[PDB]
C-alpha cells in the first residue's frame, strides 16, 4: 500500500511541537530552569536532524533565516526544473 | 488527505 | 496556575515523536541527494523525491519555530504555500498523463 513513514513521522512531530506550543511554554520555560534545559535540547535534537538535511543537499539571524531561505528556493528549482522538462517532452 | 492540514488544526491544549 | 505537571507531557509526546523522526532521517540522508537521483532514471521519480525533500525540511523548520516561541509563523506558512504549490503541480501533471 506504499505507506511513507516518514512523511507520517513529520506530521508526528509537528503535531507534538504544535500542541507542545499551545501551553505557556514560555511560562515554564521562564519559571523553571530544568524545563528550559531539556526543552532547548529536544528542540536541537529536532535542530540537529533539519541541518543533516541540508547537509545533505550542500548547494545573524536575519543573516541566518536569509540563509534558510536560499536553500528552499534551490530545492524549488530543481523542482521546477524538473516539471518543465516533464511539459516540455510532451510538447 | 493533504499533508499540509497539520499546520492549521488547533493543539489538544489542557 | 504555577502547576507544570500538565506542560511535561505534552513535551514527551513531541521527545518521543522527535526520536521515531532519527531514523527516518538516517535514511533519506543515507546518501546526498544529488547521489540518490542518479539513482533514479524515472523523471517523475524525481520530481517526487524532490518535492518529498522540500516538504520535510519545510516542516521541520515549522515545528522548530513553532517550539521557539515564534508568534508569527508566516514566513515559514509561506514557504510552506509555495511547497504545496508544486507538489499541486506535479498531481495536475499526472493526471494529464492519466488522460494521455
Ligand atoms: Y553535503
Ligand atoms: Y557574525
Ligand atoms: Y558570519
Ligand atoms: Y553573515
Ligand atoms: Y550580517
Ligand atoms: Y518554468
Ligand atoms: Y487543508
Ligand atoms: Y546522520
Amino acid at each position: 500500500e506504499n505507506p511513507d513513514v516518514l512523511l507520517s513521522r513529520v506530521i508526528n512531530v509537528v503535531r507534538a511541537a504544535s500542541s507542545l506550543a499551545s501551553q505557556d511554554v514560555d511560562f515554564y520555560k521562564n519559571l523553571d530552569r530544568g524545563f528550559s534545559k531539556d526543552l532547548k535540547s529536544k528542540a536541537d535534537k529536532l535542530a540537529d536532524m533539519a541541518n543533516e538535511i541540508i547537509l545533505s543537499i550542500d548547494e545573524d539571524i536575519s543573516d541566518l533565516w536569509n540563509n534558510f531561505g536560499n536553500i528552499m528556493d534551490n530545492l524549488l528549482e530543481m523542482s521546477d526544473h524538473s516539471l518543465d522538462k516533464l511539459n516540455c517532452a510532451i510538447n | 488527505t493533504d499533508l499540509f492540514d497539520v499546520f492549521e488544526e488547533t493543539p489538544v491544549e489542557l | 496556575m504555577e502547576d507544570i505537571e500538565k506542560i511535561k507531557p505534552y513535551v514527551r509526546s513531541f521527545s518521543k515523536a522527535l526520536d521515531e523522526l532519527k531514523p527516518e532521517i538516517e535514511k533519506l540522508t543515507s546518501k546526498s541527494l544529488d547521489e540518490q537521483l542518479l539513482l533514479l532514471s524515472d523523471e517523475r521519480a524525481k520530481l517526487e523525491l524532490i518535492n518529498r525533500y522540500a516538504y520535510v525540511l519545510s516542516s521541520l523548520m515549522f515545528a522548530n519555530m513553532k517550539v521557539l516561541g515564534v508568534k508569527d509563523m508566516s514566513p515559514i506558512l509561506g514557504e510552506l504555500k509555495r511547497v504545496k504549490s508544486y507538489m499541486d503541480k506535479a498531481k495536475q501533471y499526472d493526471n494529464r498523463i492519466t488522460k494521455s
